């Protein structure tokens, strides 16, 4: 609940994932 | 998942496979919500068009998968469910309306590398991203085409499409507690989700906060892919009332 | 076509 939504694997250890960068592009 | 591309790594950790016990087959994608909640779609456990009433001994939950078929050792989890609870007002007889469903599991599940629940929105976080052109992102185990099946995990990342562009695109009547999301014709790009993706998750990452989202359940479509058809999704924030409910009365 | 799972999750 606390740490919802923060994966082990990518931001908890500050790795991005190959794609997530088009999401945030699309938050205009 | 049509167009899309396999996961990487825990890149879903909250992902969940719904599990037929006999036959042994994928009924369902669902997601994890906390360590004895699992979220997914109403009609992947009740729509009596098909002769479908799934009850709590009939399935098994399937957590920190990768591969569709292979069991993965030292990796997975598997969970049996205490109970099921539908929305009470979900409308299977004409257009799935308030398409959810909760699952309670017998026991709470370890978090791992591959096993994290996702984060429910808020109202605040729903209004802000929840806007036509925002994208969000599809994961499923389910077909790669409308008429085969994926070796692991598959990902696609589709846009918010505005409501009368949705409304307009069907014959069936859309609802508030609904909203679609894929390309349009002209955009050239594509990708949808398909069956077997049903009940799965579309989330977006927070750039408020760099949390994960979860803004819809796979629900329905007219085939999958098709040009001028969209991807129908169950809008999670409008119905957190009864998931707030449901977890504050049973759990 | 699954990989059988441990007979524990079937009981
Ligand atoms: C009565 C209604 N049946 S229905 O669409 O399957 C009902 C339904 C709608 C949305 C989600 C889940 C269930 C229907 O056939 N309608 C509603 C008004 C016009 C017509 C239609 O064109 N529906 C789209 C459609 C129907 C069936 C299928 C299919 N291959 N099963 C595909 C698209
Ligand atoms: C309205 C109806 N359309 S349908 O064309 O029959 C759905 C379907 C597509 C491909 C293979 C088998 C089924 C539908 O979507 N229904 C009827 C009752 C349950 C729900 C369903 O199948 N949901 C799964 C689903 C299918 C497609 C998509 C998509 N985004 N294209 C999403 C969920
Ligand atoms: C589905 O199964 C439940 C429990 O076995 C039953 O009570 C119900 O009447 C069935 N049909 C529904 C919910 O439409
Ligand atoms: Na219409
Ligand atoms: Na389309």
């Amino acid at each position: 609940e606390a740490d919802c939504g923060l994966r082990p694997l990518f931001e908890k250890k500050s790795l991005e994932d190959k794609t997530e960068r088009e999401l945030l592009e699309s938050y205009i | 998942i049509v167009e899309g591309s396999d996961a990487e790594i825990g890149m879903s950790p909250w992902q969940v496979m719904l599990f037929r016990k006999s036959p042994q087959e994928l009924l369902c994608g669902a997601s994890l919500i906390s360590d004895r909640w699992v979220l997914t779609a109403a009609h992947c456990l009740l729509y009596p068009p098909w002769d479908k009433n799934f009850t709590e001994n009939d399935l098994l939950v399937r957590i920190g998968k990768h591969s569709r078929t292979r069991y993965e050792r030292n990796i997975e989890k598997i969970s049996m469910l205490e109970k099921i609870y539908i929305h009470p007002r979900y409308n299977w007889r004409e257009n799935l309306d308030r398409d959810i469903a909760l699952m309670k599991l017998k026991k709470p599940v370890a978090f791992s590398d591959y096993i994290h629940p996702v984060c429910l929105p808020d109202r605040e976080t729903a209004a802000s991203l929840l806007q036509a052109g925002y994208k969000g992102r599809v994961t499923g185990w389910g077909n790669l085409k409308e008429t085969g099946q994926p070796s692991v995990l598959q990902v696609v990342n589709l846009p918010i499409v505005e409501r009368p562009v949705c409304k307009d695109s069907t014959r069936i009547r859309i609802t508030d507690n609904m909203f679609c999301a894929g390309y349009k014709p002209d955009e050239g790009k594509r990708g949808d989700a398909c069956e077997g993706d049903s009940g799965g998750p579309f989330v977006m990452k927070s750039p408020f906060n760099n949390r994960w989202y979860q803004m819809g359940i796979v629900s329905w479509g007219e085939g999958c892919d098709r040009d001028g058809k969209y991807g129908f999704y169950t809008h999670v924030f409008r119905l957190k009332k009864w998931i707030q409910k449901v977890i504050d009365q049973f759990g | 076509d699954f990989e059988e799972i441990p007979e524990e999750y079937l009981q």
